[PDB]
């Protein structure tokens, strides 16, 4: 097995400007003088694209952005200008020996302005109330960067063992995340408390944003 | 219009056989050959082995104990076949076409979730969002509905069977008590809801559900 | 034509081998001075064998100088057969020579009568052996072995003389021995120059051969070889030429490179390979 | 073991060699029988001389039965250099009989002294030349001529001698014009095998090549090409190799058929082409 | 030179039956064993798209209707089933000797049940009587088959000196035609008539279709 | 997305030279050939010559003595030059990629109508056709423009910037009095017009003319 390692693991670039990624391999992979090391890219949920085969050759189809230089055991795969719809995960993969082997991925995030997050807060619904299980989300979509806490506060109390985020991949269009945070609470805790708040920090504002519901 | 779609079962039992059928189109498995390489959080994409024109094939080093790739050209199928899986197998299993005389693959297909494990599939049961006040509404109003309690992979949440494709944001499905929950939120125009019907529709490919919801403002 | 002699100086085994073919002339002129006289009976006739020995050593010679010359048009790899051919023509002229020595204790032997020459060329002859010993690219390995078998005979052929004048004070017994054993010193030169003109497999490769096969085999894309041919150019120049039956969408490139590598790692320097895409 | 003498019968070449070995052993043992008295000076000298020439025969009548064998492993061409084989050594055989008999000469010139039996060998080898005429795949094409110029030397042989006995009722002077005669008469085929043995260009295919050059280089796709090697395998099979360069999106397979169609249409029976795609 | 000949030159198909085209070469274009014959496909007013490469494979993102076999000089194309969109001309080129060389084409002409043309009339404009010419154009749209006549009638005579027609291809949607009958007249000429009439004779009515204005 | 555009002059006066850029995208020139391939109404598609990678060429045999095929990776364009032009040289010059190790010819490009003659560049003269009488109205009503007048080809004519490309009939052009004449004919709902505005764009590359001409009903 050939090991190929790709330095850094996650890469931030300003639109428009440079990226470089770089796949190492542990051993040559370069045969009279062509060099078996190919590019994919692979987007949020979706399967990998091909973009350089042979490390200097692109594929047919592909911007021209997209270049590739690179001999022997470096390699180096580079994105001029960067666009929005470049924000992926990208692998390096070497055909040169048998098994073939994909390094891991390198993360590309897109930089931008600041935005603060569109906070909404959704009450469980009647069916949810009949099935004996309670849960609350709190959307906080389009906001940068990716660093986000939220403080789920009932009852003029905080709790945290229930608290559940999942967050979503940069976007392609806006360059953009959004996080969800759900919280979920039995009949008997649902009624106990009234006043239902989400809380959520950022750095685009020491101020926290809340949004509240009484029920 | 080169297409490669799997049809293999989401959830199976450990330490039995997977069975993939990666259907082609556009092109004719008489003269290229078609990969298959899995994909899981862990140990990244790996390669799993390849079938070449009349049925010539190489299977990975550490796999070629529990392979098994056949093929049929009138069908244009390829027969993806594994036995003995365990908790590490579950992953994401691609189809991929080999480029034009290069080790490298062009046209992937997308790949069907296999999940190995001993739980029992659980239809989901989707649960839709509402302002909790329809007090202080602006020009962009969040809608959404939750979908808790499901097994396995995967949901697919689609609002107003995709006309409706902007501002969606399917948040990626959180394990929980041996169980999953998804959420999806859209943003809509204060004029268009509710003086226009909107609906997500969640689809259960393991469990054979498609059930929509109404969006009721409370 | 007088930059052959320069040429012929300028390295050190040309050098030897000149010196050697003319002191054996020498050792001619001398012989057939002394012979001059009516005692010339046996001397004629060894006089004309080492007049074939010098042949020999001449042609040993030439094929050295000439192994070094560059490859043209006509000769595209080159001169460097020229000292397989002079190491097969060594052993051909070594065994006709045993049969002559046969020959000459025969008549010998039923002729009753060169006591002196004789003791003269076994110290030409093991002047030559003190002076020789041994122990595309570096293209000569045959002519030392060739002139060191010849010159070996030759002190063979002085201590048979030397042993039948002591007899005298039988002589076609202890030729016709030497006859042997001289024939078998050189059959192993004599089979190694037959198979490197045979266009057959060398010996040193010939075990590699299958484990390459099987390397090869195992190349993604390859479906069959076939038409396999490997051959020796000088002593160790392996031209070893390929064809191959690979997919309708194999990587060309890779096999190609993958094949060249497997065989270079088993000593073939120069290797064409073929490589045909079936269809379907 | 026994099957051997079968398969020499099969074919009508191998049939007649062996005739011919028979009737030349036969001589042998009557010559020796005549020679057994106090009268065999020179019945030994001629009697080892013509043990040569039975030597010579059945060499080539192995090297014919040889060639027609299957190929192995260890020959990947089979066993059709063994004709090219048996002509270079007829050839050094009949350059060093030529030698012997002018030694033969000397001798007899210097020495005086068989009558009969010359007369007896020229009836041999005027049957034997009466039996004897010429006017991959048919891998037989030199040991009839190598016989045939045996046979030819060893009649002139017998017209020397039968000149040297006229003259007794110079014998040298014959001996060594009928010796220059018959090197200069062997000088084309020991040439033409050299050239076989040296990997050299096929004299009928050294016109053709630049042509040929001129044609694939004129092939769409084709850029450089490079490292030509063409040589002859037994009489005609002309094994050629080379080496392509092509664009790096060439039709590789369009341009070896051309490649293929061209050389064989010059003659190139067994071809190798290797295609290289270039780097930009 | 390699003379292609593709037979028929022109070839009428009914829908979702079988359709083939074969190309003759004067010489063989056989290099071992692999056929160097190309099909194209030309649509009307478009670049010839590659259909089949090598006479026995499938360009990528073709439908797989398409199938072509052949060997040495006769090859054929085969389109099976037959759609309204595979309307259009083809062509067979040979790649084995030097220079290429492209067949006639040969021209697919759809089967579909008979159409009634939609006759309409249109005086000349302002613009054109200011010019100093007047030119009637009458349209026959969405009509099967391409056999039509139009007899151009003034004032109660016939007039055939300054009549022009042009026939469209066959449309890829409903496999119909499309023909234009113009008629040039001077100032003096469109005025000194006053009844003009377009007449159209089609084969799926024998009573033909006419269409009038009165100015 | 890869494409292939050329930009030769239309008109060329006889015994005159012919220089055509074929301007590439979506792939390098460095590692593909370019074709270069005329269509004319006799004698067929014609090969004209190919341009490999580095600038290596190979040229028809009739026209190898009045060609020349250039090339400049960095720009990624082909230049196509012809001398000596004739009548029988007029026709559709196409640059099309060679296939990926294939004597065929995959990705073309639109031509340009490359016309060979003395006559005078003439800028089109649209003039829009109504209905005679707004009589007998049905669901389905043709408007149309009738250009006439101009020279050499071609002419786009396109309905309402490519909004209305349903029911256009774009006549081919004929020959008269050494001009040409070409009729374009689309169908509309009789709701949609006079109501909303139509109107017909006419675009002649030549003469560079891009009049735009309104649909009065009489
Ligand atoms: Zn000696
Ligand atoms: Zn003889």
């Amino acid at each position: 097995d050939i090991v190929l390692t790709q330095s850094p693991a996650s890469l931030a670039v300003s639109l428009r400007r440079r990226a470089t990624i770089s796949c190492r391999a542990s051993e040559s992979v370069d045969g009279y003088g062509h060099s078996f090391m190919h590019w994919y890219q692979q987007k949020s949920g979706q399967p990998p694209k091909l973009l350089i085969y042979r490390a200097s050759n692109l594929e047919s189809g592909v911007p021209a952005r997209f270049s590739g230089s690179g001999s022997r055991t470096d390699f180096t795969l580079t994105i001029d200008p960067v666009e929005a719809d470049d924000a992926a995960t990208y692998y390096c993969q070497q055909s040169n020996e048998d098994p073939y082997t994909f390094g891991s991925g390198t993360k590309l995030e897109i930089k931008r302005a600041d935005a603060a997050p569109t906070v909404s807060i959704f009450p469980p619904s009647s069916e949810q109330l009949t099935s004996g299980g309670a849960s609350v989300v709190c959307f906080l979509n389009n906001f940068y960067p990716k660093d986000i806490n939220v403080k789920w506060k009932i009852d003029g109390s905080e709790r945290q063992n229930g608290v559940l985020n999942s967050w979503t991949d940069q976007d392609s269009k806006d360059s953009t995340y959004s996080m969800s945070s759900t919280l979920t609470l039995t009949k008997d805790e649902y009624e106990r408390h009234n006043s239902y708040t989400c809380e959520a920090t950022h750095k685009t504002s020491t101020s926290p944003i809340v949004k509240s519901f009484n029920r | 219009e080169v297409q490669l779609q799997e049809s293999g079962p989401g959830l199976v039992a450990p330490s039995q056989s997977l069975s993939i059928t990666c259907t082609v189109s556009g092109f004719s498995l008489t003269n290229y050959a078609v990969h298959w390489v899995r994909q899981s959080p862990g140990k990244g994409l790996e390669w799993l082995g390849v079938i070449w024109s009349n049925g010539r094939t190489d299977y990975n080093a550490a796999f070629i104990s529990r392979l098994s790739i056949s093929k049929d050209n009138s069908k244009s199928q390829v027969f993806f076949k594994m036995n003995s899986l365990q908790a590490d197998d579950t992953a994401i299993y691609y189809c991929a076409r080999k480029l034009a005389y290069e080790g490298a693959m062009d046209y992937w297909g997308q790949g069907t979730s296999v999940t190995v494990s001993s739980a029992k599939t659980t239809p989901p049961s989707v649960y839709p969002l509402a302002p909790g006040s329809a007090a202080q509404t602006n020009s962009m109003v969040t809608l959404g509905c939750l979908v808790k309690g499901y097994f396995p992979e995967p949901v697919t949440v689609t609002w107003n069977s995709g006309s409706l494709s902007s501002g969606v944001h399917t948040f990626p499905a959180v394990l929980q008590s041996d169980l999953y929950t998804l959420s999806s939120s859209v943003t809509v125009p204060s004029s268009t809801w509710p003086s226009e019907t909107v609906t997500c529709n969640v689809a259960h490919p393991a469990s054979s559900t498609k059930v929509d919801k109404k969006i009721v403002p409370r | 034509i007088s930059g052959w002699f320069r040429s012929i100086l300028s390295d050190k085994t040309s050098r030897n081998l000149f010196f050697f073919l003319c002191l054996n002339l020498s050792f001619a002129f001398v012989e057939l001075l002394y012979g001059i006289w009516s005692n010339c009976l046996g001397l004629i006739s060894d006089s004309f064998h080492m007049f074939f020995d010098s042949t020999a050593i001449l042609a040993g010679l030439a094929a050295s100088v000439i192994s070094k010359w560059r490859d043209n048009d006509a000769f595209s790899y080159g001169y460097v057969r020229a000292e397989v051919l002079a190491g097969f023509v060594n052993g051909l002229f070594l065994i006709f020579t045993a049969f002559f020595i046969f020959s000459e204790g025969v008549e010998r032997a039923l002729a009753p009568p060169l006591l002196l020459v004789s003791i003269l060329g076994f110290v030409v002859n093991l002047i030559g052996i003190f002076v020789f010993k041994h122990g595309t690219t570096g293209p000569s390995r045959q002519i030392l072995q060739g002139v060191f078998l010849h010159i070996l005979a030759d002190t063979l052929g002085s201590i048979g003389v030397i042993a039948s004048a002591i007899m005298m004070q039988a002589d076609p017994i202890c030729s016709i021995l030497i006859a042997i054993l001289i024939v078998v010193s050189v059959i192993p030169l004599l089979r190694e120059s037959v198979g490197i003109l045979m266009q057959r497999t060398p010996p040193l490769l010939e075990n590699s051969l299958p484990q390459c096969y099987q390397r090869v085999q195992q190349l993604q894309g390859v479906y069959s070889l076939q038409e396999q041919h490997f051959w020796t150019l000088c002593s160790d120049v392996y031209v070893g030429t390929l064809k191959l039956i690979v997919a309708p969408d194999a990587d060309a490139r890779w096999i190609l490179s993958q094949t060249h590598n497997i065989f270079t790692q088993a000593g073939v320097r120069q290797l064409y390979v073929q490589i045909d895409f079936a269809a379907m």
